[PDB]
């Protein structure tokens, strides 16, 4: 009219769709899409129904890394989010905004348009890149977002509203290789986990009892002369399990990649080695302005434990030892509580002030008209 | 079990087994077996060439060049007579048991052969026991490596035999305990007035022992048999050989045993302030 | 699993929702007509493996007059036990059909599973269940019974403890 | 890229252009705001005779604000620019709401006043004159 | 000696509605659990399911109903009773530290949240945005903030850390309310400004406390010692060193007595004698596991339950052994008839 | 490089410092109550004037050890009498010295501090104890 | 070194242990231990094994309780004898291989440990999962084809009946299902339908004939009713006999022995014959499991299903589950056809000659090898870097 | 003859010391550590103090706001005292997450050391806990004595077993 606008953001582990104006995502579910192998089973079932069966099923995820990969199951998915069992809604008569995650074709950014338009029929499509959104979500145009989510972590400069491509990195380590990594732990711990049948469980451990050490020298003497990070954990199958020095020692790939067999240097160092590869001027901005968001970005100490890697890089390497001049250093790591879903959060809030604009929203007038784009930037 | 038994049961069962088949007429079974025994030893059960109606028992030890330096040799050579053969490549003692030609009462052999290693070691003790006994002093003393790091001294006096082991504590705890049940040892002959008298030392050898190369060291320890004439003749010999050999490995045998009471003991406790803890919870 | 009957024809009628089998017998009822096999053979023939087992699904009509039969085969053995010839044996499994409760009655415990009979059925049920209990119990009587001699067998007198389904007519 | 969240009042556009070519060489701010019924980049207040320590206590220290200081800046050579310095006030308690749309209307704001000199500060205790100047070397 | 054991964990903190028909405490969770009375049963009537770490504060603001929470978990909530269910609004305290405790001011304009990143949140509702602002006081906080009580005013603050200090601030918004009225504490009372600060260099200052009329302050600190300040005698301290545990808790029950309690477990009496200028021990209000107190486990926290910091007749205690004791003042004073209050 | 390893904590400006070595007992004070025999007095004595706010170990020992002097010379009935004449911030004094003497034991010194503890803590109560454990500056 | 290590498998009924390089444990030894019904050496005055079984004036305690220890006081003197009477082995100059149940909890792998070290002094220690060391033992009748650590293997002892999935050597411990059918319970029902039938059989000796029935007559028969008719229709070539001797007066006494022999196995694939809670068929439990683990691991451990422990020796044993269970499994991928529109899907049960001692063979086969030597947690290992390195023991052998 | 004075000073100072309160770490966010090992934050350290019997038997009180550090330095009077010692202090400590207040390793120079957080203090009775370590170390001194006398016995039991074989 007046309505009725829609958001959604496709992880690559989960989906999070709503409505404009949302303060949380309204669903959130596995981006998930299993077909099954022998005769209330359907011919196909996606997220939750999926995840429940997901032993009956061949299941396939169509986000690889944040970018889609097969475009036909991505089609159910999406007839999913909007069908009955999530959003009953008419695509016909709502406007919807999406998000594209970093360094992603143009052919892909196309073929949603398409897709959208085609397969659809939506009345009026956006199309956001998720570090822009994340900052103006919070008042910035400058600055540098920190998405750690399921499949990958991305370090994404952004200068006056525009990302730079040739200044993002990603860090090939997130929360589908911590989960993966906290089994090895409790493998060698004594428990006879498995990579593949319990990752669910032991995600749930990790989301449940693992955080970031400040200083893991420190964490490994608590860990090694005391029994105060030592928690119970009750398996499904019943089983009690101890939850020790693992809760820490998992997410620590983050910082260090190798303890993983990963080339690189770790979120801490790479945020350093990429802030410290622009302009002067744009430094001082960028390091006080950096940003999280992403559901890896929880971890209790987290945003301490970058603060501390930051100066301790800055210091040795910039400052060349002295600590006088540490005082100095400026800098902004900042953690809204509502990170987690930053992505979703801002662009709600951008479709509902946006709503009943009329240069904003690419409408299906314009895409018939024609064509694939249909883009105005 | 406090006194550590002598024969071997992996012999004797092997044997016994075997022969038992063998008066029955049954069908000859084959065997391979590679087993130890306390000392470095190692036993080796096998039929020669595939042939499964003999049954060659070796065994060998690293120390039996000085044993054979002590008529080793002659001893078995009255033991087993008929049984013993060439040794085995690679072992220093073989005996052969042919299956078809067997003797009518079988536990008179099955005995001997598990006492294959004890035989080893009796001829070095008869030796100098007689040596006493005719009274040959001052003959040359024995030293058998029968351990890598360990050695045991036999020397015969005029009115006495005297048996040093030189033995070693691994464990530092070990070493303590030791010497606790060593003590009892020194002052042993409030038990038995008629029994061996029995020396010890810490670190540094006897008076006897010094030197040619008697290791001094702080995880050592010099234990003395002070045998007579009482148990080194004739009629008490073979039990004084059956013990005095053994001896090294029941001291050690009863330091583990007596760290594994300790830990019933620990349990015990441990389990108690436990349940003393628990009830500190409002429950 | 257990052993199910295999003779459930297209044209087979009912009692109850029993399915109501012909047999070969010399005893008067309510039976049609029976060549070789029948519902009693197939019992017999298949009594020694069913007793053990506790379960049991029903796969049709024909499944609880089968089910029926086997537990009266244990019935017999128990009364056959005592016995010291073949001849008395005879006597006792007369005696046995002449003696039980119906789908309906205090159990009979089994009402969850089988249907209740009016008049007709009624009398029918009776008179089809006697007629399986006499000829049951006679064939029975042959296969009983060593011929060195006029003893029970112990090969059937080891299966007079073991109750099929833990139900019994007794 | 192609964002206007709100527009910029044909008024404020006047103030700004009069200002782009003031005559007056004193310290003189003006301060803009967002009309959130209206949708529109407005003027606020206009202030003459200012240190860069007197404007931050004139802004909201919970709320963004768009700035255009004309600051008398003294060079390292001695002589001395009027440089029309663009600054935008985003503290960060603020409404995500708000937020979006000051970053959002921010970029047209810019052009419009045909500005270059643009900064941007997450509180106003970090407006200073060792700040101002600091950026302006630049 | 009306105890009810709600749980056996700790009772964290805890707060009364309005009439006192309702107590809503945290059960050593991340949850606050609303209980009201229904004849001689305690029935629990909500669930407030929001913070994701345990839950330090709850305030309940008596005349508009609204309860605030603090927890670990770095965030607040104003909680709203929307028909039938508690809705929560997030409040962006910009603390990177746990909060530690949260108080309304008597006006109910605004709340203050002392945190570990040693500093207080003064939180008021902004009406244009529909947005909870909030403004922090930092210097010369050096520690964590363990206390918070209003001056009736509901401007000045006073504030327990483990600085070892007891402070008394102005929280002055001028955004919600009129500029105060001189007090003996100072005429000059912008946002911040630092009143008055102890002398005690040790002992962590548990709880704080102003007097009804707002003249005196009280504090006790983990040396085993209770403090009181009053603005009349130019800010001069009465103190006092007890033979026995910490105290944790402490409030006015008039205007020169205190009640206090602690890791003993039970609630002791002090009075304060204006003329000579000492606090004096007034004994164990508590008088009869293998302990003699009513709580099994330290009092964590102690409020008035009616007649104010002024009249008090009734006041409750919550502590670490899920127990809730009420006090009658009068009950207590026909039980120990050689007990003086004021 | 290992940059992990320097603790950057140590330069956080907001973190805690305590306020303040400005200007112990009297040797010759003590010894005119100790020939004497009047050893209530010479306890009185020896806590006089604490060492408490010079940051000089040696003076803080200087003490202690003039202290530990008085309380060894006593017998233990008398010890009773003597822990009763001081005033409460006397006692909580005494604890703060005895605590100091436990960490240096021999000549059943050892045997006679504990009597102490015991009429100290009957006088002082437990939070006579506490104010040892919370104090910043102690002897 | 110069000698080899020590192995032993403790289980439930029976200890096997000798050492490793041999084919055969030295002794099979049941697992109890007979004490007195305290200071001094009382802790010493016990016997193990057959020595403890019937002793005058000792109790009978059997520590190892459905694979799994209960007293660790008593675990450990049965480990003094074992090492000082049976294996004679100087413990300190002996690695040694422990077996552990499938369930096995870290904490136990410390208590285990903490008696071979504390105690034995030994200078190495390798606590081995089952199901690995079976695994192994199979090796020796693939052959060299496909030898992996992938599959399901069924033990089958005295005490307890497991289903234990393996990926690369690796349980997949969240998916292991049990069986309330064991030996013991085997040998319960057989004696029970010799109790019904025969007489003659002194009542002392009444397991003792049981289980030789069981050993030495049983077998697994492809269906119930065909079998029974067999006994019936013959008779005289399918009763078999058996003639013990009477213990007390020594002279012979002889049974007939009958349908208990296909009777007596069959409850593994009809449990609800000796047992009122639990239904459920072996093949049934074993299909299910397998359909429980991840997809891409399926049809390995599918074709991969070997047999451990000696109530897995009847005859016909594994040739009844792969036909069982490829029923299951037809059927089931036969409506996919027909509801539609799979790979025939191969199922393998391996019997072998090493079964009866599966788990020992392995171990000893493992602790022969060089790389065992690489693997074993040492004592100094075990001092310096704490107990806690026996909780995983590393998996090797491919 | 000196143990009953020496413990009634133990205990009240453990019952000082053990006045604890749940607290969030200032250092780190949203983290709980007891401040008694990681030390980060002075103002919540309380003074260490040390009760002594003698030269050899002490113990160390270290207290913080939210947890507490005993330490045991225990009577040893020979070398067969002190493996024994040794030998039950390390069984205990490796069972250290049943004893859910036990430290894994002692503080440097002492045989046993105690970690009682607030999270004990909060789910068991306080005095309780005072009432278990006072407990503790008599009943490790009984313990002590009885395996001393029991190695003694044996010991001689063995020497005789061997020797009246002879
Ligand atoms: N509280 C938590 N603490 C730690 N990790 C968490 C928490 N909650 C979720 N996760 C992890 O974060 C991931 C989900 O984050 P998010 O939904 O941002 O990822 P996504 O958007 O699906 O993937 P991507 O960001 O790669 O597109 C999961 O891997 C999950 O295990
Ligand atoms: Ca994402
Ligand atoms: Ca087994």
């Amino acid at each position: 009219q007046g309505r009725k606008v829609v958001v959604c953001d496709n992880g690559t582990g989960f989906v999070k769709c709503g409505y404009a104006g949302s303060n949380f995502p309204e669903h959130i579910f596995p981006a998930l899409v299993g077909r099954p192998i022998i005769r209330e089973i359907k011919d196909l079932m996606v997220g939750d129904e999926a995840s429940e069966l997901r032993s009956m099923l061949e299941v396939n995820y169509p986000m690889e890394n944040g970018i889609v990969r097969n475009w036909d199951d991505m089609k159910h998915l999406w007839d999913y989010t909007f069908g009955p069992e999530k959003l009953n809604i008419d695509t016909r008569n709502c406007k919807i905004l999406l998000t594209e995650p970093p360094m992603n074709p143009t052919k892909n950014r196309e073929k949603i348009v398409e897709v959208m338009f085609e397969t659809y029929q939506f009345s009026g499509v956006y199309v956001a890149i998720q570090a822009v959104l994340t900052l103006y979500a919070q008042g910035l145009l400058t600055g540098v977002v920190v998405d750690s989510g399921d499949g990958v972590t991305h370090i994404c400069p952004v200068y006056e509203g525009f990302s730079l491509p040739h200044l993002t990195r990603r860090l090939d380590i997130a929360g589908r290789d911590i989960t993966r990594y906290l089994i090895k732990l409790l493998l060698l711990r004594g428990y006879a986990f498995n990579h593949s049948a319990d990752f669910e469980t032991v995600r749930m451990i990790k989301e449940k009892l693992c955080y970031v050490g400040y200083n893991i020298e420190q964490e490994q003497k608590l860990a090694l002369e005391t029994t105060v990070l030592v928690e119970s954990y009750t398996l499904p199958d019943g089983r009690i399990i101890k939850v020790g020095g693992e809760r820490f020692e998992a997410p620590e790939a983050l910082f260090q990649p190798h303890l993983i067999n990963v080339e690189g240097v770790g979120v801490a160092e790479l945020l350093f080695n990429t802030i410290q590869a622009a302009d002067i001027d744009t430094r001082s901005e960028f390091y006080k302005h950096i940003v999280l968001s992403g559901g890896s970005t929880m971890y209790p100490g987290l945003p301490s434990r970058l603060e501390r890697e930051l100066k301790q890089l800055y210091l040795e390497r910039v400052l060349k030892g002295d600590v006088e001049k540490l005082s100095k250093f400026k800098i902004r790591i900042e953690d809204p509580p509502r990170r987690k879903h930053m992505v979703f959060l801002g662009g709600a809030v951008l479709a509902d002030i946006m709503k009943d604009k009329d240069n904003f929203w690419m409408t299906r007038q314009e895409y018939q008209e024609k064509g694939v784009r249909v883009l105005e930037k | 079990m406090i006194l550590l038994e002598v024969n071997n049961r992996i012999i004797e069962e092997t044997l016994a087994l075997k022969f038992e088949n063998a008066a029955a007429g049954n069908k000859p079974e084959a065997v391979e077996v590679t087993f130890a025994d306390f000392d470095g030893v190692l036993y080796h059960i096998s039929n020669p060439n595939g042939d499964k109606t003999k049954v060659m028992v070796s065994i060998s030890l690293k120390f039996y060049k000085e044993l054979q330096a002590h008529g080793a040799d002659e001893l078995l050579k009255r033991v087993y007579g008929s049984y013993l053969v060439n040794p085995e490549s690679g072992y220093n003692v073989s005996l052969l048991y042919d299956l078809e030609n067997l003797p009518a009462s079988k536990d008179s052999i099955v005995h001997q052969a598990g006492m294959l290693k004890r035989n080893c070691f009796a001829s070095v003790f008869e030796k100098y026991f007689q040596f006493q006994e005719e009274g040959k002093e001052g003959e040359n003393r024995a030293v058998i490596h029968y351990r890598d790091d360990e050695t045991m001294y036999v020397e015969s006096k005029k009115d006495r035999v005297t048996v040093v082991f030189s033995t070693v504590f691994k464990d530092d705890d070990d070493v303590v305990i030791g010497k606790v049940f060593m003590q009892e040892f020194k002052e042993g002959r409030r038990a038995s007035h008629t029994a061996p008298q029995v020396l010890f030392s810490h670190r540094e050898p006897p008076l006897e022992l010094k030197d040619t190369d008697a290791a001094v060291g702080d995880n050592i320890g010099y234990i003395t048999f002070v045998l007579f004439p009482r148990h080194t003749n004739a009629s008490a010999r073979d039990n004084t050989i059956n013990l005095i050999h053994t001896f090294r490995d029941y001291l050690h045998y009863h330091i583990k045993c007596s760290k594994a009471y300790i830990h019933t003991r620990m349990r015990a406790k441990t389990s108690d302030f436990l349940k003393v803890l628990n009830r500190a919870r409002p429950d | 699993p257990a052993y199910h009957s295999s003779l459930m024809d297209p044209d087979t009628k009912l009692i109850g929702n029993m399915a109501l089998l012909p047999i070969r017998s010399q005893f008067k009822g309510p039976a049609p007509r029976e060549k070789d096999t029948d519902i009693v053979d197939e019992a017999i023939y298949y009594f020694k493996a069913n007793v053990f087992f506790k379960n049991y699904e029903i796969k049709n009509e024909a499944d609880r007059t089968l089910i029926y039969i086997t537990l009266y085969i244990s019935e017999c053995l128990k009364k056959l036990q005592k016995c010291n010839s073949k001849s008395q044996g005879e006597k006792e499994m007369y005696t046995l059909g002449i003696t039980f409760p119906i789908p309906g009655e205090p159990g009979f415990p089994l009402n969850a599973i089988y249907a209740k009979p009016n008049k007709q059925e009624d009398e029918v049920m009776r008179a089809y269940l006697q007629q399986l209990r006499q000829e049951t119990g006679l064939r029975l009587c042959e296969k009983v019974f060593d011929p060195q001699n006029d003893k029970p067998s112990k090969w059937w007198t080891c299966f007079v403890k073991r109750q099929f389904m833990n139900k019994s007519l007794s | 890229d192609s964002l206007v969240v709100c527009e910029v009042d044909p008024e404020l556009k006047e103030t700004l252009r009069k200002f782009r070519f003031r005559k007056e060489t004193n310290n003189a701010a003006i301060i803009m705001k967002v009309d959130k019924d209206r949708q529109m980049v407005v003027l606020e207040d206009e202030l003459q005779n200012i240190s860069p320590e007197e404007l931050k206590l004139e802004l909201p220290e919970r709320q963004p604000r768009f700035v255009v200081y004309s600051y008398k800046y003294v060079h390292d050579d001695g002589r001395v620019s009027y440089p029309l310095c663009f600054i935008f006030s985003s503290p960060v308690g603020c409404k995500p709401e708000q937020q979006m749309m000051y970053a959002g209307s921010k970029n047209r704001l810019v052009q419009t006043a045909e500005l270059t000199k643009v900064f941007e500060i997450r509180t106003t205790d970090d407006l200073t004159e060792t700040w101002l100047k600091e950026k302006l070397a630049f | 000696m009306a105890y009810h054991s709600f749980l056996v964990e700790p009772i964290s903190c805890h707060a009364w509605n309005k009439d006192r028909t309702q107590i809503a405490i945290c059960p050593n969770n991340h949850e606050v659990h609303i209980y009201e009375k229904s004849g001689n049963k305690w029935v629990q009537v909500h669930e407030l399911k929001e913070h994701n770490g345990q839950v330090t504060g709850i305030d309940w603001a008596p005349d508009s109903n609204r309860i605030v929470t603090c927890g670990t978990d770095r965030n607040a909530y104003v909680w709203t009773l929307k028909g039938r269910t508690w809705k929560p609004t997030l409040v962006i305290l910009r603390i990177n530290r746990a909060a530690r405790c949260v108080r309304w001011a008597p006006n109910e304009k605004k709340f203050a949240v002392g945190s570990g990143s040693r500093v207080i949140s003064i939180c008021y509702f902004e009406q244009e945005n529909d947005w909870w602002v909030c403004k922090h006081i930092k210097k010369p906080i050096r520690s964590t903030v363990l206390s918070l009580d209003w001056h009736p005013n509901s401007v000045l603050l006073a504030a327990g850390s483990c600085d070892f200090k007891c402070r008394i601030f102005s929280a002055y918004i001028k955004e919600v309310e009129e500029r105060p009225a001189p007090t003996p504490w100072g005429s000059k009372m912008p946002f911040g400004e630092l009143m008055f600060e102890s002398s005690s260099s040790c002992g962590w200052v548990h709880g704080v406390c102003f007097s009804a009329n707002g003249s005196r302050v009280a504090w006790v600190s983990h040396d085993s010692t209770v403090c009181l300040a009053d603005a009349d005698k130019k800010m001069a301290v009465a103190t006092l060193a007890s033979e026995t545990l910490p105290l944790l808790a402490v409030t006015f029950i008039t205007e020169s007595s205190l009640v206090a309690a602690g890791h003993d477990c039970f609630p002791v009496l002090f009075t304060y004698d204006s003329a000579a200028g000492k606090l004096s021990f007034g004994g164990r209000l508590d008088v009869p596991a293998g302990l003699d107190s009513l709580h099994k486990n330290s009092v964590s926290q102690i409020s008035v339950l009616s007649g104010g910091k002024a009249k008090c007749s009734q006041f409750c205690t919550t502590g670490m052994d899920g127990g809730m004791s009420i006090w009658d003042v009068r009950s207590l004073e026909s039980a120990l008839k050689d007990l003086k209050i004021v | 490089a290992r940059f992990r390893k320097v603790d950057v904590g140590e330069y956080d400006e907001n973190k805690f410092v305590d306020e303040e070595g400005d200007g112990g007992p009297d040797e010759g004070e003590v010894d005119s109550c100790l020939r004497q025999g009047n050893m209530t007095a010479a306890l009185q004595a020896a806590l006089k004037n604490p060492p408490i706010n010079t940051k000089s170990q040696a003076v803080k020992d200087r003490a202690g050890s003039i202290v530990l002097k008085v309380l060894i010379s006593f017998k233990a009935n008398d010890i009773e009498k003597a822990v009763q004449s001081l005033d409460k911030n006397g006692v909580d004094l005494l604890m703060k010295y005895i605590y100091k003497g436990f960490e240096s034991p021999s000549d059943n010194s050892s045997a006679v501090l504990l009597q102490w503890h015991e009429k100290a803590l009957a006088a002082g109560g437990v939070g006579s104890i506490v104010r040892v454990l919370t104090a910043r500056k102690t002897v | 070194g110069r000698l080899p290590a020590c192995v032993v498998d403790c289980g439930t009924g029976y200890t096997k242990l000798g050492y490793a390089g041999n084919t055969e444990p030295q002794f099979i030894i049941p697992s109890c231990i007979a004490i007195k019904e305290m200071k001094g050496v009382d802790d010493l005055d016990f016997f193990i094994g057959d020595e403890a079984i019937e002793k005058p004036t000792y109790a009978t305690k059997w520590p190892i309780r459905h694979g799994i220890v209960e007293d660790w006081d008593l675990m450990e003197r049965f480990m003094e004898q074992v090492i000082f009477k049976y294996l004679r082995a100087e413990p300190e100059d002996h690695y040694f291989l422990l077996t552990e149940p499938p369930l096995n909890t870290p904490e136990n792998r410390e208590y285990t440990a903490e008696i071979m070290f504390e105690s034995f002094n030994v200078p190495g220690l390798y606590i081995a999962v089952q199901a690995v060391l079976a695994l192994a033992a199979s090796w020796t009748s693939r052959q060299v084809g496909e030898r992996t650590l992938t599959g399901t293997v069924i033990d089958s002892g005295d005490g307890v009946t497991h289903v234990i999935p393996v990926a690369e050597g690796y349980v997949i411990g969240s998916c292991i299902k049990h069986i309330p059918i064991a030996g013991r319970d085997i040998t319960y029902f057989i004696q029970q339908l010799l109790r019904d039938r025969e007489v003659g059989i002194p009542p002392e000796q009444s397991l003792e004939t049981a289980k030789a029935v069981k050993e030495r007559y049983s077998y697994v028969c492809p269906d119930l009713v065909k079998e029974f008719n067999k006994y019936d229709t013959d008779g005289s070539k399918w009763i078999k006999q058996y003639t013990g001797i009477n213990a007390i007066s020594k002279k012979e006494f002889s049974i007939d022995v009958g349908y208990e022999r296909f009777l007596g196995p069959e409850i593994f694939f009809h449990p609800e014959f000796a047992n009122p809670d639990f239904t459920q068929p072996i093949s049934e439990v074993v299909d299910e499991v397998i359909q429980n683990c991840p997809i891409d691991v399926r049809r390995p451990l599918y074709k991969n299903i070997v047999l451990s422990g000696g109530s897995t020796m009847f005859r016909d044993f594994g040739r009844r589950l792969q036909r069982d269970l490829k029923r299951t499994v037809d059927a089931r991928l036969k409506l996919s056809e027909e509801l539609s529109g799979p790979k025939p899907i191969d199922v393998q049960v391996i019997t072998h000659h090493m079964q009866r001692y599966a788990v020992w063979f392995g171990g000893s086969m493992l602790a022969s090898t060089p790389e065992f030597y690489q693997v074993c947690h040492t004592k100094k290992d075990y001092e310096e870097i704490g107990p806690s390195i026996c909780r995983h023991n590393p998996v090797f052998g491919v | 003859a000196t143990l009953r004075p020496y413990l009634s000073a133990v205990r009240a100072t453990l019952q000082a010391a053990l006045c604890l309160e749940n607290f969030s770490s200032q250092v780190v966010e949203r983290h709980n550590k007891p401040e008694v090992e990681v030390r980060s934050s002075k103002e919540l350290l309380l003074q260490p103090v040390t009760i002594s019997r003698n030269e050899k038997e002490k113990v160390l009180i270290e207290g913080s706001i939210n947890s507490v550090r005993v330490s045991i330095a225990v009577k040893q009077a020979d070398e067969i005292e002190k493996i024994l010692c040794h030998k039950f202090m390390r069984f205990m400590m490796m069972r250290a997450e049943n004893f859910f207040i036990l430290r894994r390793k002692p503080v440097e120079g002492y045989d046993i050391s105690f970690l009682i957080t607030n999270f004990h203090t909060e789910q068991m009775y306080k005095h309780k806990l005072v009432d278990f370590v006072i407990h503790f170390m008599e009943e490790i001194d009984k313990e002590i004595s009885e395996m001393k006398l029991s190695v003694n016995a044996r010991a001689r039991i063995v020497a005789e077993e061997f020797l009246k074989n002879f």
